[PDB]
């Protein structure tokens, strides 16, 4: 029909009642430009659409509507790596075209087949603090919690690039037997960021390794929400049909959450805690549910979402929600970054509750998990002692505390300090970790089972 | 007197550290977190009345 | 953890207390260190 | 029958409804999605459709089933996995080639494929029967009949026809009831709306031991059979971990696990782990699972399944209690259930309360807990059962004042904590005594004293030690360890040891092994003994250093004791714990003079 | 055309508005006030009218301008003071006897009295010409590159009429273009809606700095064109100074100054001062003002102009980027642009997010940052130009934890921490090495190493030395400076020279606050050679007192380094530094032995 | 309370009525009126919450002609553990003093665990026999 | 009026009292208006605001609150009696005020401190140790001081 009105990202159509929910419609501007949207609400003889593309210039009887008569599905192909796409279901970059062999829905249940069997295969990042203290699995979800003084993009790229070199070393070990694929999606970040990422992937290896979805900040909030959904379709097909392990790097996850926030402000929808939607739980879930092993059980989708915290607080709604849902927490610290530690990952609150699922034992040691717990415990004591060193001085602290202050310093500067291309095998990391444990005496290492301490020291 | 001064300085060095490192960020975190929750109750009400 | 109503009144006066107290403890330390340097020299003599 | 007027978000408005009950189950559209009637405005009934909608047309058909969202209670609930909207998940895998629910599937409530062996009751022809009576029984497990076939509540009469011993299917008739002619036939399953609690004979006092098998609960604040519990905490809290332990060790004859909107990998883990691991009272083929039924739901899976989870599960529990079983129901988390409501209040356009969660929250939680407790089973044989509810919640960023946690705490009588600092050092779950209480503690100690342990006397000193430890720690921080007295040093050490050896359930070889109330008691005898003898010693003149280095071996032994399997002399008193008692005695004396 | 339905506040709704776009410029009433349609409900268009809707009865006519609200891009920008939606303030002073624009007074965006000399390009009639290709140019400057006239972006065709060389007015046509009949006429300016980003050939990352001419910017963490940067606010006792100095000392081709919503004391100061001050590269004709184009809004100006302020400035910056020029956008302050959003929201009835600031805030900032950056300019022979945004973000809650600051820093890659105590004492600029960072460091340091400086070695070392000095200063307070080695004392001695010369610069003198990028590198060279040599010499047998007497003359020179002239033979190689190096090596043999 | 008025006034009984738990009453007030014209006050708790309260306090007090009395001891649970919250706050203005419990004693193990510093009755001197 | 009476009455209570004070002021009598507590009166306006179906914008208290609290208070003062015979009357309002938002920076307390000229304090913590009224010097001010102290100097006290 024709546009009735427009109030923000919501468009009021006066139409007829034949449309179905999320059925595509195309808005024909008087310029003769077509932009796409999907109906968010349908009522009798009228619709509310949210348009992906644009949010202004929308007329009345000079404008027209046309129905596509297909509710939105993403055209998925398995020849997607190396190929350049834009976050809009097609490239607007003029990159190699998407093609379709299935079109798969982004609602969060197309044909979805996931974990009835939990991850047991270890996948390494080449970084000790990640791998040893928390571990990463063939379905693991780990949030990178970052800040406005940390460089989020440099760490994001760091984890991805080094996990591509380690992952074939692990294929030979028989941790794997199937392909590796990267799906990189950037949604609504700066130009400066976008360019940087592509440059990073090229240096380490190639861009044949990865598939790229690029979405620009100048493009709307409505576009931004569809951008990860496009990533999900890509990854699920690859795992399902061609038994490939898929690694998704989703940047920026915070970018996506602010978008949700905008479609409740310029909607009449009342928001929940701290101005973030009440139905914010469901929006976030959609990304995280579509993870784990994929049917055949040689395919998988593994997630590393990248969150930048704006206030850097742990009372902000985004970091909290994400944490309950995700299988691990990786906290990256501004204070380490300042001191000259790269990567500057603080493990004080990094925790996995699904620690068993995260570790490996058939392509990693059984001792891996036992040592990690002890290390974490001994790091924590070393932090309690650090605060006490400032207050009390060395004028009353105990013999035991002194060992813990030394351990803390040796631990930051050796374990967490690694070259920009220097990759550590998980077995070598144990040897490093054992050096860290070795200064404490056999009565301070009392919590650990006697069997392990007498065996390996 | 000199032995007496040495004993007192140690209590005094301890306090100067103690205030800065513990007390001041404990006050900051409590005040700001309660401020933020308190304003939220008030704002949502306005939105519900309006709706 | 803590009240969500009028923690601001007790907390505000604490915060001020702390920074005010800190400044003051620094002057008392400065005086104690001031005398200390002097007596160390006088005692060796 | 009805015709869709509008779909605005997951909310659908359909005209041509002359009726419909509250929360009536419908199949909406040609797709046949789940719904319930929340409200009616005019002739147009607003029905929320809670299975994901990306393609429902206006003027699609609306079919009323004619009764509310309900559950089947009948044979083959055990070792059979279901959703919160009672669809068998296994049935879906085979048919659909969609391991999880895809958009638009309609699979019946039970398995009508598995024949079951029916034997007749003490009620033969011409005998009166009434709801909740044992009309018969069905063999389900290798050791016991799980599902006692009950006449449903709100049915009555005399039995004209009793089917004989043999195999039958679920939809075939097996019972005929006389009261105003053929009142109806009955089938093996019976139905019940899940917003109605099941009626009991009487509720009975809660004062009987509930052994959850975890050292840390037994030591500090045990639960009771009939219990209600709140547990907070936020990721790295060990809640999945304590569920798995809880299912293995649990003395209850049924455990019902409720996944409210879980990772999916978490559900995949617990499912695999029950048949991989062995039970403590023995279990032949899928050992732990024989006692376990799963209601599992993931984070984006239907909002109805997630909302109904606590009611589907509590109804199951009440039915097992009417059967005469002791039930331990674990729900994890009620907070994820609370998000389902936050979402419901926005969509409908009803006004919510604080934090954008509605005000009806408080009633709905309270209703769930009150149906729990220990009771005398409804039905003529008469038995004793319990439903002891352990309900997990999550703080909003360290804020325990969020409506969900405060509400649950309102209703509970037992509170068990969770401390973030202590989890970082790996001590989860982390329960102290300034974030936790139990009203059952007083009666519970009286019952344990009887059974053998000295527990009440040791419990009081144990509480004190922790309570003083916290306060003494604040002085170490600020003033330094230079303001302490020697007895206060003692309180600090014993405390650090307690923190590790009960609260930590983290491995170092193997995740820790079944520790009973008896085991837990021995640990307490050794820690409390250490503290008394040491303080005497310092009081009476002696070095701190001499005393701590000397305890040494004994400390390593208690740490690792829990990894070793129970019984090492006996369960009651181990030889390993018995011997330390002598060592302390020998040390105390060397020290004094 | 439309008829006014309601005037409720400054919001006016009008009926009978068809083919009304959603950014449509409209003129309300008989008076012709400026307004723009934010929303449309039905037949009725909801307009925010920026000027007083006093005297406007219901029934006045509403006349569409027939196109969105646009800004004009073309000759005669420089040396003009403008509104937030580009309206010459200067022209109102001539006519009205007013500084400001009062209600019912609108005028065109570019002056039509002024005529400029149009010179044709390299294309003639019958040539096909494409979007952005250089059709001609205007020359009216001699100090900087002028206004090179492009064919309007997203416009193609064959040129029917190319006007020959001669003076034409801005209003008057100089082009007709053949593209499906007569495409339209075009004029010397082009209109572009400002809430749409201007295209360029492609955008690139930044890599290319230019003369900042303030030593501290280059030295502590380099200043780059095509950058994203946060500078703290101060409300005109510190904010004003750094802004005035950045405009004056930076010899970037253009500078576009935007005052979003300022005190009015600051607006008053920037306009009077620009012709008065001298260029730092030579030339008269109102020195700095000739390079400057100003958008100057006090908070008193209409709220849509305050919101619009940055958008119009950014389009301006983007236009000059296609000519191939390096631009500094100096915007002050985003907190004040943000304040406008908050106001406009409450008037509409929009529900905001945290602290009363909308949710349009975070996406509008992200969109804004990306328009700014480095790009290869559009137009056939291609050049490189840049747009560098330095945006101040002031207090908006009395802290920097408010939504505007916290959002921006995140997208931003650079923070420069002004120091209040030093600022109140009138050292400008005085950037703190503790709070500050640049994530541009790496790529840039490699760029200067290419060009000729030893820059990576010196910058990194500059930072370490100062960080190290805070930590050694604490050892002097508590233990004493006398028990510490000569080496440590030296680490501090050098840090004090680095602090005095660079950081404590006075923007009230030009032999103390203007030196080229090479000159700034030569000074820093001088201090580093001394640090190493001083530590080397004390190790081989020297003392702090001995060292100080011995270095003498070179130490005095380095102290006196800032007072020296921008040249000595060249402004790129300062001969006095190159010879200083020799005097240092000769001094080190003498001192050490 | 109506039943208490019958006994106190007609047959001259001293009535002690215990009304537990006022928190459940307060909650009920919030949930209703989410679908009437009347629309809740401060933090989603009714502004007319005070009117409700006052209807309970109405049938309490001394009775005319001195046939009997009704004395009332309500039990309120502070849900956030602060008295600056609505349930203690409105109720406290009506009431003639308050007796507030103690969290700290409880942990120690004391019973009854109240404290005396926040507890004050103003009409103490004049009331007593 | 007790709380138990109709909120319509409680709303009116204060008005009845000030008109009686004012009549008596006009009689040429000196009158004490003693009111306890205005916050309960404010709570009464709030009970009516939710029932009528108004829009509060002051923490659940009506927007109208500020104009009604002020208008009422301005009726007290010393004045020359209404009428020809000429007499002097006064109404002194001694008003208790109390929290109502639970804060001390809630609207009720904000409006009242602005309109008043005299404030004498009271602290709850010191009051418990039993020393009521336990005046806070810092929150206390008086505008009346100069004219009143001049008067007292004439009366004999060296007070000031």
């Amino acid at each position: 029909n024709t546009v009735s009105g427009v109030n923000g990202p919501l468009v009021i159509l006066e139409k007829v009642k034949f449309p179905r929910y999320n059925e595509i419609v195309n808005l024909t501007l008087p310029d003769g430009t077509v932009r796409q949207g999907q109906v968010l609400e349908i009522r009798g003889d009228r619709a509310i659409v949210q348009v992906f593309e644009g949010t202004s210039g929308i007329d009345v009887k000079k404008t027209t509507v046309e129905f596509t008569g297909e509710s939105l599905r993403i055209p998925v192909s398995e020849d997607m790596l190396g190929r350049i796409f834009d976050g809009s279901g097609r490239p607007i970059d003029n990159g190699p075209k998407v093609f379709a062999e299935d079109y798969l829905d982004i609602n969060g249940s197309p044909i979805n087949p996931y974990a009835r069997i939990y991850p047991e295969e270890m996948i390494s990042t080449g970084v000790s603090a990640i791998d040893t203290m928390n571990s990463i699995a063939r379905g693991q979800k780990i949030p990178i919690f970052s800040a406005s003084g940390l460089p989020h993009n440099e760490i994001a790229a760091q984890i991805c690039r080094q996990a591509g070199l380690v992952r074939p070393t692990k294929d030979v070990h028989d941790g794997h037997e199937e392909n590796f694929s990267i799906v990189f999606a950037a949604m609504g970040v700066n130009l400066e960021t976008a360019r940087f990422f592509k440059q990073d992937f090229e240096e380490n290896g190639s861009l044949e390794r990865t598939s790229l979805f690029l979405n620009l900040a100048n493009d709307p909030t409505i576009e931004r929400i569809i951008t990860p959904r496009l990533a999900l379709t890509t990854a699920e097909y690859l795992a399902y049909q061609t038994e490939r392990h898929v690694l998704t790097i989703l940047t920026d996850m915070s970018s996506y959450a602010d978008a949700l926030r905008e479609v409740s402000a310029a909607r009449e929808e009342v928001p929940g805690r701290r101005g973030y939607p009440g139905y914010m739980y469901t929006d976030l879930s959609t990304i995280y549910e579509r993870a784990g092993r994929v049917e055949g059980r040689n395919g998988s989708i593994t997630q590393i979402p990248i969150l930048t915290m704006p206030n850097d607080d742990i009372t902000h709604p985004i970091p909290d929600l994400t944490g309950y849902i995700t299988e691990g927490q990786i906290f990256v610290d501004r204070q380490l970054h300042n001191k000259g530690i790269y990567p500057p990952i603080n493990v004080l609150p990094s925790l996995s509750r699904l620690m068993k699922s995260a570790i490996g034992e058939g392509m990693t040691r059984k001792d891996h998990g036992d040592v990690s717990n002890q290390l974490y415990a001994k790091y924590a004591i070393g932090k309690d002692a650090a605060a006490m060193k400032a207050v009390v001085g060395e004028e009353a602290l105990s013999i035991e505390d002194k060992l813990s202050l030394e351990f803390l310093e040796k631990f930051e500067k050796t374990f967490i300090t690694q070259g920009a291309y220097e990759d550590r095998t998980v077995f070598e990391s144990l040897d490093q970790a054992w050096s860290l444990l070795r200064i404490y005496p056999k009565e301070m290492l009392n919590r650990i089972s006697p069997k392990i301490l007498d065996e390996f020291y | 007197a000199f032995i007496i001064l040495d004993e007192v300085i140690k209590v005094t060095n301890r306090r100067v550290n103690a205030i800065e490192h513990v007390i001041i960020p404990r006050t900051e975190n409590t005040i700001a977190y309660i401020n933020s929750e308190l304003d939220e109750l008030d704002r949502e009400e306005f939105y519900r009345l309006k709706k | 953890v803590f009240p969500t109503r009028m923690t601001l009144g007790l907390m505000k006066t604490k915060l001020k207390g702390a920074n005010q107290g800190y400044s003051l403890l620094k002057r008392k330390s400065e005086a104690l260190t001031k005398r200390f340097r002097d007596i160390t020299k006088r005692i060796d003599d | 029958y009805g015709a869709i007027y509008s779909v605005s978000g997951p909310v659908v408005i359909a005209e041509n409804m002359i009726g419909c009950a509250m929360y009536e189950l419908v199949k909406v559209g040609h797709d046949n999605l789940v719904g319930e009637v929340i409200r009616i405005d005019g002739d147009k009934a607003t029905i929320q459709v809670y299975e994901e909608t990306a393609g429902l047309t206006v003027g699609d058909p609306v079919l009323r089933t004619g009764k509310p969202l309900s559950v089947e209670l009948g044979p083959g609930l055990m070792e059979t996995i279901y959703d919160g909207i009672q669809r068998p998940l296994k049935a879906i895998k085979e048919e659909s080639q969609s391991i999880y629910i895809p958009r638009g599937i309609d699979t019946p409530a039970l398995d009508r494929t598995i024949k079951w062996q029916f034997t007749p009751g003490k009620f033969q022809v011409g005998d009166h029967i009434s709801g909740g009576d044992i009309y018969g029984s069905v063999f389900e497990n290798s050791l016991i009949s799980s599902h006692k076939i009950l006449l449903p509540p709100r049915s009555r009469g005399t039995i004209t026809w009793i089917a004989p011993a043999g195999e039958y299917t679920l939809d075939e008739k097996i019972l005929e009831v006389e009261f105003d002619g053929k009142k109806s036939d009955f089938t093996l399953y019976h139905t019940w709306p899940v917003r109605v609690p099941r009626p009991v004979t009487e509720k009975l006092s809660a004062d009987y031991p509930l052994l959850t098998g975890q050292r840390v609960l037994d030591a500090l604040f045990p639960c009771v059979q009939g219990g209600t519990t709140c547990i907070p905490g936020a990721f790295g809290c060990g809640k999945t971990v304590i569920s798995q332990s809880l299912s293995k060790y649990s003395n209850s004859d049924a455990i019902i696990y409720v996944g409210c909107g879980e990772r999916g990998n978490e559900m995949a883990e617990v499912l695999m782990e029950f048949p991989e691991l062995y039970t403590e009272m023995s279990g032949t083929k899928e050992p732990i699972m024989k006692r376990t039924t799963l209601v599992a739901n993931t984070s984006n899976m239907p909002v109805a399944a997630r909302e109904a989870s606590i009611y589907t599960g509590i109804t199951l529990a009440e039915y097992f209690r009417d059967q005469g079983k002791n039930v331990s129901m674990i729900a994890d988390s009620s907070s994820r259930w609370a998000e389902a409501l936050r979402e419901i209040s926005g969509r409908l356009g009803e006004m919510p309360a604080d934090q954008g969660f509605p005000a009806y929250l408080g009633a709905k939680l309270a209703s769930f807990y009150e149906r729990a407790g220990k009771a005398v089973a409804l039905g003529s044989p008469d038995r004793t059962g319990s439903v002891s509810i352990v309900a997990a919640v999550s703080p909003a960023g360290g804020d325990f004042s969020d409506p969900v946690t405060t509400a649950t705490l309102g209703i509970t009588q037992v509170f068990w904590g969770l401390d973030k600092k202590l989890a970082q050092r790996k001590h989860f779950p982390s329960i102290n005594t300034s974030v936790s209480y139990s009203k059952y503690t007083n009666v519970l100690n009286k019952f344990y004293d009887s059974n053998y342990p000295e527990f009440p006397v040791l419990r009081d000193r144990m509480k004190e030690i922790l309570s003083n430890a916290e306060e003494l720690e604040q002085v170490v921080q600020l003033v330094g360890k230079s303001a302490l007295s020697d007895s206060d040093k003692i309180t600090l050490d014993v405390a650090t040891l307690i923190k590790e050896d009960f609260l930590q359930q983290n491995g170092y070889s193997t995740y820790d092994a079944f520790c009973p109330i008896w085991k837990t008691f021995d640990m307490m005898r050794a820690f409390i003994s250490y503290h008394d003898e040491a303080q005497k010693a310092v009081a009476n003149g002696a070095n701190w250093s001499k005393l701590a280095d000397s305890t040494g071996d004994v400390k390593h032994a208690v740490s690792s004791s829990k990894f070793f399997e129970p019984s090492r002399g006996e369960k009651e008193v181990h030889g390993e714990f018995e011997k330390l008692l002598s060592t302390m005695q020998e040390r105390f004396a060397e020290s004094t003079d």
